[PDB]
RNA sequence: GAAAUUGUUGAAAGGGAAGGGCAUUUGAUCAGACA
RNA sequence: AGAACUGGCGAUGCGGGAUGAACCGAACGUAGAGUUAAGGUGCCGGAAUACACGCUCAUCAGACACCACAAAAGGUGUUAG
RNA sequence: GCCCUGAAAAUGGAUGGCGCUCAAGCGUGUUACCUAUACUCUACCGUCAGGGUUGAUAUGAUGCCCUGACGAGUAGGCAGGCGUGGAGGUCAGUGACGAAGCCUAGACCGUAAGGUCGGGUCGAACGGCCUCUAGUGCAGAUCUUGGUGGUAGUAGCAAAUA
RNA sequence: UUUGCUCCACACAAUAUAGAUGGAUACGAAUAAGGCGUCCUUGUGGCGUCGCUGAACCAUAGCAGGCUAGCAACGGUGCACUUGGCGGAAAGGCCUUGGGUGCUUGCUGGCGAAUUGCAAUGUCAUUUUGCGUGGGGAUAAAUCAUUUGUAUACGACUUAGA
C-alpha cells in the first residue's frame, strides 16, 4: 500500500556512487568554452587548502 | 477460390411417370472445376425451385470458352455480397480481357474492399458493354480516353546477387 | 564473393540490412558496415524517437547499471538490431559478432575500398514515394548522440580527397578508353568481337 | 580363423546406465527401471536417457560372437579343453579366472596343439 | 577527444621527478634523461611533434606543477596537472 | 475420406504394385496367376487382368474379388494434397469427400 | 599458373533440422554461383571434402579430410544436402568446403 | 581394509550453477586379422 | 456449481500452437531411405526478402484458431458502393 | 471495409524476439519449398497366428524351417529370465606355483537384470550345471545404527573496576 | 639481479587455426533522376551516348610451373634499394623519381616432364611460442618491512626515508 504521509527523497541520487575517489587531486570533468579571439590564457589553476 | 471456369450447367428434375420430361433450368457457374460447378449450380437451384441433388438430375456440363479472348472488353458485374451487418447489392466495371478474369479480378477486389469471401459472394450478372459512355465508374473510362500514353516511374529491378556496386537508378 | 564485404549504410533500411547481414555473417563471411549515420528506418522520426523513448524507460528496477543498455550511437544501434537476429548467446553467435564490424563514417583502411550496397534493403528501392523515413543520425542526436558534427567534418575531408583521386582515375580511364578504342580495328580485336570478347 | 559371419551390428554400444546414477553415488550405474508417476523417464520426453527394449536385441546370426566370430566358451582344464577340440572355427576357450599359471601353460600348449583359439592367453605370465 | 602526442620540458625538476616514483630514496633517478637528450642540438624531433600539434590538435592542454617546497607541507612531491589554454590558433597557444 | 471414380490405369497400376490378396488370413503378393487361379477359379477368375475385369466392370463376383484384395496400403502423395489444409471438403479447397475423377490424379501420386 | 583450382568452393550451413531438432547426419551445402536446384542438379552426385588441420601428424600429413558426397537439392535457393562418411562436427557452420567435378557425366 | 570425505601428483575444462541425450571433431587409450 | 451425447487427459511420449495435462496433427520396438500432417518459409529458424490483385500511415498501427480480450457511439482520414 | 477518437494502473517489457510500412501488416488466390516417433519400401528384435519337417549320422520335435500381421501405457494381471544365503547330486571342478573379498575414464558377452577376462591388492577357502529351500535384491520411510561432510578456521572464547 | 633482456636475419622444433587457395576492383549526390564524352556565351547550359545489373573488369598458358635459342618492342610486372610528397576519424598506407636485378606467354623453336602405377587435401597458407647461431641496442623499478595521517574496519589511499 501507499507510504502514508508523501515525504521527499533523503539524497541526491546524482551524487552516487558515494564512493572513494580515485585520487586526492580530482577531475576537472570540464573547462570553459573556448573563445578564439581572446588572448592565451590559463583557465584554471591549482593551490592547497 | 482458384483460377477460374465458366461452365453451364444444364439440370432436370428425375422424371416420374407423372411428368416426364421436366424443364431442364441452365446456369452459367463461374468455378475451377466440374465439382464445384455442380455445387453451385444445385446451391442457386435450390435456392430458387424445389430440387435438390437427389430428387435432381444433371444433364451436361459444358465448358464455355470465350469467343474472343484478345478483344479488350469492359465488364459490368452485377453482385450480391453478405457483409458482416447485412448483405447488399453491387455494380462494379471491370476491365479484361475475359469473363473468367474478369471474375478472378472481381473476388479479389471484393476481398480487399470488403473483406468478402467466395462464400459470401453472389454474382448475379457478368455483361460486356459493347458501346462507351455506358460505362458509368471513372477507374474504367480514364483507359477509355483518347491516345492514351502513361509512363511507369520509379523502375525497381529485382536482384539476382546480395550485394551490388553501383547505387542503382530508378530511370525508365 | 570476397572475403571482407564493406556495405555503405546509406540509403538502407535498418531491419533489412540487419537481416542479410547477419545471415551472412552465420554463413561465415566478414562483413564491415560504414556510415552508418547515414542509414534510413521507415516511418516519421517523431515515430521512431517515442519507440526509442520506449526502449529508453526500460531498465532494471534495483539496479540501472545491470538493466538493458540503451546504445546511443547509430553503429551500437544497429548492432543491436543485427544481435537481435543473431543466436549471440552461443558460440556460434559470438563468433559471427566477431566476424561484424560497425563504424560511423568511413575510416582510414576502409576509404581506400570499394563499397558495396544491398539492393534488397535500399530505402529508395523498397518504400514506396511518398512514404516518410527517418535518419539515424538524426534519431540518435535526438536521443544523446554526440558525435554527429565531427563525422560530418571528417566525412567533408573525406569527400575532398576521395573526389580527387577519381578525378585522376577518371582521366586514366580516358585514357584507356581511347587506346582501346583505336585498337578495336585490327585482326585481333575482330577475332575477340566473334569470340564475344 | 572363424566361420564367415555377417558384420556385427548391436544397435546400442552404450551402456544404459540408470537415472541419477551419476547424480548420487548412492544410485549404482546398473539398470534400474523408473517406476516413479512423474518420471520423465519413464514417460521417455525427449531429451532424457534411453531404455532397454527388445527392439535394441541383436541378430541371431551374430548373437554372443565376438569380433572375432567366436563364440567364447569358459575353461578350467584339458577336459574341458577337449570339449571343444571339433569346435574351433565356432568356439574360443576361454581360461578361467581362478587358474593357475602352471596349469596355465598346460592349457595354452594342449590348444595350441589342438587348433584352439584363447581369448586370454597372457594372463599370470612371467616376463 | 584524444591524445596525439605530449612535448615536455628539457629540464624537470626533482618534484615532478618525484611525482614520477613511488620510492626515491631508493632510485636511480632515471627519468627524461633520454628526453634531454632527445633535445641535443636543436629539438628536432621536438619541433616535430610541435608541428603535429600545430596541424592538428582540436584543443591544446598545458602540463603544470606545483611549488610544494614553497609550500609548507611536508609532501616534497608535487601535483602535475592538464590545464586547457583558450584563446586562438593552437598554433599561438603550443607557441605559448 | 477422399473418395471418387477410378479409372482402368489406376486400378491396373494399384493391383500390379500394391495388390496383395488374403489366403488364410495371410496378405500374400500376389505376383502369379495362378495363385489368382488356385484362390478365384471358383469363379472363374483365374488372372490379375481378369480381377481388374471384374472390379472395374463391376461384375457377379465383385464381393469376393474385392476382399480377396487387401486393403491397398498407400504412401502419401508425391506432389503433395495440392492444397494447404486437408480436412475441408473438396469443394472449399480441402481434400476429402467426392472429387469425381481428381481420385485419379491423388492415387497415382500415393501410388 | 595462379589459380590451381578443380573444384567448386561451398560453404557448410546447419545440419537438417526442424525448429528444435536437427540431425547430424545430414548436412547442408550452399554452392558458390548456384541459386536454383536446376542448377544444382549438375552438382548431384559429386564428392565433398572438408579439409582440415591438426597440430598432429598422422602418416605424413597434417592435414585431414572428410568424405561425402552431395545427395539431393534443398529448398529453392540452391542449397544442397550432402552426406558424410562420418559427419560433419558442428563447429564447420560456416566453415569452406571443397565440391570437387567427379563423378562427372558431360 | 570398501564408501562417503580428504591430501599430494598428473590430466582436462571453466563469462551468473553443474550434471545428461543424439551426433562428430580434437586428445588420450584399447581389442580383434591375413599362412 | 450441476446434468446429456461423443471424444480425450488421467494412464501419453512425438511434430505444431514461443511457453501450457487435456487445442491442431498424429499415437511411439530398433535403424535406413522417401513422401507428408498440422504449422510454416526476412533473421533468430529448416524452407520463396516468391508471384498476383487490392486495402491500410496509426505524434497509443497491426500481425491468423482454443488464447490470453475491448463496446456503444462517432470521423468531407481513405476505399468501394 | 481498413485507419482514427472512444481507450485509465501500479518493478522494466513483450505480435515469442529482432525488427517490418507498394511491408516481414490485412483480405484473397496460385505454385514451389521445409519437416513428425504418422504413411510407403527395406532390414533386424520380439510377440501372436497359421503351417511344414521321422529323414537320419545325431543331437536339443518343450528343436530346425516357412509364411503373414502386430508392437503406446499408470494402477493392475500374467509369463520368461537375472542375482543372494543355505540343502541333495554331479563336474574323480578351481585353489598357498595363490581361494574369497576390495580397487581398476582396461577389455569382451547380453535389450537388460547381470556374466566373463586382464592388471593391482590379498591371504584361505570357493565355484559351474541339475534340483530343493528361504530371515533372498533398497534411493527414499521427519526410517534404524554407525561414520563423514559443507557451513568454517567461521559464530565466537567481551559480566565480576588490573 | 652469473655474461641475463630486447630488435632484426637465418635455421630447427612445438603451437594451434569460427577456417585463404587468382584479385576486399576506393568519387560524391540524386533517384519523378543521373554517369561518361564533347562544345560554348561556364550555366540548375547545348549535343551525343550509356545504363534494363558484377554471367562485369583486371589477371589468367609454362616440372605448383623446369633448362635453353633467337625475333620484335623499349613496353609490362616482381624483388631489394633510392628521391619527394600526401597521409591522422582506428593515419601504420597511397602515390611518385631514378637506377640495378630477375622474369616476360608479344612471336617462332629445342630438351625435359612417364612408375603417385584407374582416384584418395595427396600437404606448396596464417598465427604464437621456445631453443640455437650471427650482428645492433639499452644497463630499471615495484612490493614487503619501517614511517606519515590530507586516509583508514582489514585491504586500500596519501606521504617520507641512502
Amino acid at each position: 500500500s501507499h507510504r502514508k504521509y508523501e515525504a521527499p527523497r533523503h539524497g541526491h541520487l546524482g551524487f552516487l556512487p558515494r564512493k572513494r575517489a580515485a585520487s586526492i587531486r580530482a577531475r576537472v570533468k570540464a573547462f570553459p568554452k573556448d573563445d578564439r579571439s581572446k588572448p592565451v590564457a590559463l583557465t584554471s589553476f591549482l593551490g592547497y587548502k | 477460390m482458384a483460377h477460374f471456369k465458366e461452365y453451364q450447367v444444364i439440370g432436370r428434375r428425375l422424371p416420374t411417370e407423372s411428368v416426364p420430361e421436366p424443364k431442364l433450368f441452365r446456369m452459367r457457374i463461374f468455378a475451377s472445376n466440374e465439382v464445384i460447378a455442380k455445387s453451385r449450380y444445385w446451391y442457386f437451384l435450390q435456392k430458387l425451385h424445389k430440387v435438390k441433388k437427389a430428387s435432381g438430375e444433371i444433364v451436361s456440363i459444358n465448358q464455355i470458352n470465350e469467343a474472343h479472348p484478345t478483344k479488350v472488353k469492359n465488364f459490368g458485374v452485377w453482385v450480391r455480397y453478405d457483409s458482416r451487418s447485412g448483405t447488399h447489392n453491387m455494380y462494379k466495371e471491370i476491365r479484361d480481357v475475359s469473363r473468367v478474369a474478369a471474375v478472378e479480378t472481381l473476388y479479389q477486389d471484393m476481398a480487399a474492399r470488403h473483406r468478402a469471401r467466395f462464400r459470401s459472394i453472389h454474382i448475379l450478372k457478368v455483361a460486356e458493354i459493347e458501346k462507351t459512355a455506358d460505362v458509368k465508374r471513372q477507374y474504367v473510362k480514364q483507359f477509355l480516353t483518347k491516345d492514351l500514353k502513361f509512363p511507369l516511374p520509379h523502375r525497381v529491378q529485382k536482384s539476382t546477387k546480395t550485394f551490388s556496386y553501383k547505387r542503382p537508378s530508378t530511370f525508365y | 564473393v570476397e572475403p571482407v564485404v564493406v556495405i555503405d549504410g546509406k540509403g538502407h533500411l535498418v531491419g533489412r540490412l540487419a537481416s542479410v547481414v547477419a545471415k551472412q555473417l552465420l554463413n561465415g563471411q566478414k562483413i564491415v558496415v560504414v556510415r552508418a549515420e547515414e542509414l534510413n528506418i521507415s516511418g516519421e522520426f517523431f515515430r521512431n524517437k517515442l519507440k526509442y523513448h520506449d526502449f529508453l524507460r526500460k531498465a532494471t528496477a534495483f539496479n540501472k547499471t545491470r538493466g538493458p543498455f540503451h546504445f546511443r550511437a547509430p553503429s551500437r544501434i544497429f548492432y543491436k538490431a543485427l544481435r537481435g537476429m543473431v543466436s549471440h548467446k552461443t558460440a556460434r553467435g559470438k563468433a559471427a559478432l566477431e566476424r561484424l564490424k560497425v563504424f560511423e563514417g568511413i575510416p582510414p583502411p576502409y576509404d581506400k575500398k570499394k563499397r558495396v550496397v544491398v539492393p534488397q534493403a535500399l530505402r529508395v528501392l523498397r518504400l514506396k514515394p511518398g512514404r516518410k523515413y527517418t535518419t539515424l543520425g538524426k534519431l540518435s542526436t535526438s536521443v544523446g548522440w554526440k558525435y554527429e558534427d565531427v563525422v560530418a567534418k571528417l566525412e567533408a575531408k573525406r569527400k575532398v580527397s576521395s573526389a580527387e583521386y577519381y578525378a585522376k582515375k577518371r582521366a586514366f580511364t580516358k585514357k584507356v578508353a581511347s587506346a582501346n578504342a583505336t585498337a578495336a580495328e585490327s585482326d585481333v580485336a575482330k577475332q575477340l568481337a566473334a569470340l564475344g570478347y | 580363423a572363424s566361420l564367415p559371419h555377417p558384420k556385427i551390428v548391436k544397435k546400442h554400444t552404450k551402456k544404459f546406465k540408470r537415472h541419477h546414477s551419476d547424480r548420487y553415488h548412492r544410485v549404482a550405474e546398473n539398470w534400474r527401471k523408473q517406476k516413479g508417476i512423474d518420471s520423465v523417464v519413464r514417460r521417455r520426453f525427449r531429451g532424457n536417457i534411453s531404455q532397454p527394449k527388445i527392439g535394441y536385441g541383436s541378430n541371431k546370426k551374430t548373437k554372443f560372437l565376438s569380433p572375432s566370430g567366436h563364440k567364447t566358451f569358459l575353461v578350467a582344464n584339458v577336459k574341458d579343453l577337449e570339449t571343444l577340440t571339433m569346435h574351433t572355427k565356432t568356439y574360443a576357450a576361454e581360461i578361467a579366472h581362478n587358474i593357475s599359471a602352471k596349469n596355465r601353460v598346460v592349457i595354452l600348449a594342449r590348444a595350441k596343439a589342438l587348433g584352439i583359439k584363447v581369448t586370454n592367453p597372457k594372463g599370470r605370465l612371467a616376463l | 577527444l584524444r591524445s596525439l602526442t605530449t612535448v615536455w620540458a628539457e629540464h624537470l625538476s626533482d618534484e615532478v621527478k618525484r611525482r614520477f616514483y613511488k620510492n626515491w630514496y631508493k632510485s636511480k633517478k632515471k627519468a627524461f634523461t633520454k628526453y634531454s637528450a632527445k633535445y641535443a642540438q636543436d629539438g628536432a624531433g621536438i619541433e616535430r611533434e610541435l608541428a603535429r600539434i600545430k596541424k592538428y590538435a582540436s584543443v591544446v592542454r598545458v602540463l603544470v606543477h606545483t611549488q610544494i617546497r614553497k609550500t609548507p607541507l611536508a609532501q616534497k612531491k608535487a601535483h602535475l596537472a592538464e590545464i586547457q589554454l583558450n584563446g586562438g590558433s593552437i598554433s599561438e597557444k603550443v607557441d605559448w | 475420406v477422399a473418395y471418387g471414380y477410378p479409372s482402368y490405369s489406376t486400378i491396373r497400376q494399384l493391383v500390379y504394385k500394391r495388390g496383395f490378396g488374403k489366403i488364410n488370413k495371410q496378405r500374400v503378393p500376389l505376383s502369379d496367376n495362378a495363385i489368382i487361379e488356385a484362390n478365384l477359379g471358383k469363379y472363374g477368375i483365374l488372372s490379375i487382368d481378369d480381377l481388374i475385369h471384374e472390379i472395374i466392370t463391376v461384375g457377379p463376383h465383385f464381393k469376393q474379388a474385392n476382399n480377396f484384395l487387401w486393403p491397398f496400403k498407400l504412401s502419401n502423395p508425391s506432389g503433395g494434397w495440392g492444397v494447404p489444409r486437408k480436412f475441408k471438403h473438396f469443394i472449399q479447397g480441402g481434400s476429402f469427400g467426392n472429387r469425381e475423377e481428381f481420385i485419379n490424379k491423388l492415387v497415382k501420386s500415393m501410388n | 599458373a595462379e589459380s590451381h583450382r578443380l573444384y567448386v568452393k561451398g560453404k557448410h550451413l546447419s545440419y537438417q533440422r526442424s525448429k528444435r531438432v536437427n540431425n547430424p547426419n545430414v548436412s547442408l551445402i550452399k554452392i558458390e554461383g548456384v541459386a536454383t536446384p536446376q542448377d544444382a542438379q549438375f552438382y548431384l552426385g559429386k564428392r565433398i571434402a572438408y579439409v582440415y588441420r591438426a597440430s598432429k601428424e598422422v602418416r605424413g600429413s597434417k592435414i585431414r579430410v572428410m568424405w561425402g558426397k552431395v545427395t539431393r537439392t534443398h529448398g529453392n535457393s540452391g542449397v544442397v544436402r550432402a552426406t558424410f562418411r562420418n559427419n560433419l562436427p558442428a563447429k564447420t557452420f560456416g566453415a569452406s568446403v571443397r565440391i570437387f567435378l567427379y563423378p562427372s557425366n558431360i
